[PDB]
C-alpha cells in the first residue's frame, strides 16, 4: 500500500516499539480515516488505531447530521465491508480483530455513515451496481452471480420481489464469496450479506407495501 | 330410461331387484366433457433456498 510505504521509514527513524505503543496488541499503530456521508464535516483525518467509532465521528468529523439520534448505519471498512446498525457501532473500537467481531472486519478503515433520513436498500444496491460495473468478468462466479445479484438488488429497492428471494439471495451470495480468483466476489458479496442480516424486516415492509399498492 | 310401467314392472319381478335405482346406461348423472382449468400444485423441491440437490 502507499499508506503501508509511507510510513515504513518514520517506524524506522522513531523505532518499532513506539509505533507499536499505539493501538491493541496485534493492532498496533496510527490509521488514517475517511469520514464521510452523513457527517457535519467529512474529513480525512489521522488518529490511534483502536479509538471508539462514536468518539472518532463526534471529535473529528463535528457529528452525524442530525445528531447522534439520526445515526441509522455504518459502513467502517469501505464499499467491501459489512454494515453494522446503530446498536452496536455505539461502542465499537476500530481495528481488525474488534471490527472482526463485528461480523464487519477493518477493511480501509473508510467510514461511510447514514442516517435515518436515507433509503439504505438503495445505497447497498448502488454499491452492488458498482461492484457489477467493476469486475474483470474473468470467472464464471463473479461475472454472472454478481450480474445476477445486481437485477435481485435493483428489484428489492422497488419490492418487486418476494419474501422467499431474500433467503435465495443469501444461498447465492454464500455461492460467490470464497469461489472466486480474487476478493472482488467476496467484496461484493459481504455488502449483501450486511443489509440482509441487519434490515431483513426493512425488505419485508417494502415488498409487502409494492403488494399492497399494486394489488 | 323411457320405460312404461307395466315394462319396468315385469322386468323388477322377473330380475327380483329394483332396476331403475342401479341402471346400466348412462345418463346425464356423468360430468360434463367440458371443464375449467386445473391449478395442479407444484412438488416438494420448489423451494427457492434451502433446496441443494445435493441433499435430496
Ligand atoms: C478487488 C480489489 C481491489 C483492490 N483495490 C486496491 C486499491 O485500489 N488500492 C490498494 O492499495 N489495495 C487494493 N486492494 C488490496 C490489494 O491486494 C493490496 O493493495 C495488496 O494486497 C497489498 O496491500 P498491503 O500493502 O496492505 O499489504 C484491492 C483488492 C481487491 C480484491
Ligand atoms: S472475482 Fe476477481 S477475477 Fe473473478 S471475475 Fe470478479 S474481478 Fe475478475
Amino acid at each position: 500500500n502507499v499508506e503501508t510505504v509511507a510510513v515504513s521509514p518514520t517506524i524506522c527513524r522513531r523505532g518499532g516499539a513506539w509505533f507499536a505503543s499505539f493501538g491493541r496488541e496485534r493492532n498496533s499503530g496510527t490509521k488514517l480515516f475517511n469520514i464521510s456521508g452523513h457527517v457535519n464535516h467529512p474529513c480525512t483525518v489521522e488518529e490511534e488505531m483502536s479509538v471508539p467509532l462514536k468518539e472518532l465521528i463526534e471529535k473529528h468529523a463535528g457529528g452525524v447530521i442530525g445528531g447522534w439520534d439520526n445515526l441509522l448505519a455504518v459502513i467502517p471498512g469501505g464499499s467491501s465491508t459489512p454494515l453494522i446498525p446503530k446498536s452496536v457501532c455505539e461502542t465499537v473500537l476500530m481495528d481488525f480483530d474488534a471490527l472482526v467481531q463485528a461480523q464487519t472486519g477493518l477493511g480501509t478503515a473508510a467510514v461511510i455513515v447514514m442516517d435515518r433520513s436515507t433509503d439504505i436498500v438503495k445505497a447497498i444496491a448502488r454499491l452492488i451496481e458498482f461492484y457489477k460495473h467493476e469486475s474483470c468478468g474473468q470467472c464464471t462466479p463473479c461475472r454472472e452471480g454478481v450480474d445476477w445479484m445486481n437485477k435481485v438488488m435493483a428489484r428489492f429497492v422497488k419490492g418487486d420481489a418476494r419474501p422467499a428471494e431474500i433467503d435465495s439471495l443469501w444461498e447465492i451470495s454464500k455461492q460467490i464469496e470464497g469461489h472466486t480468483i480474487c476478493a472482488l466476489g467476496d467484496g461484493a458479496a459481504w455488502p449483501v450479506q450486511g443489509l440482509i442480516r441487519h434490515f431483513r424486516p426493512e425488505l419485508e415492509e417494502r415488498m409487502q407495501q409494492f403488494a399492497l399498492q399494486h394489488q | 330410461a323411457s320405460a312404461t310401467r307395466v315394462i319396468q314392472l315385469l322386468r323388477n319381478w322377473a330380475s327380483g331387484r329394483d332396476l331403475q335405482a342401479k341402471l346400466q346406461l348412462r345418463y346425464q348423472e356423468i360430468s360434463k366433457r367440458t371443464q375449467p382449468p386445473p391449478k395442479l400444485p407444484v412438488g416438494p423441491s420448489h423451494k427457492l433456498s434451502n433446496n441443494y440437490y445435493c441433499t435430496r
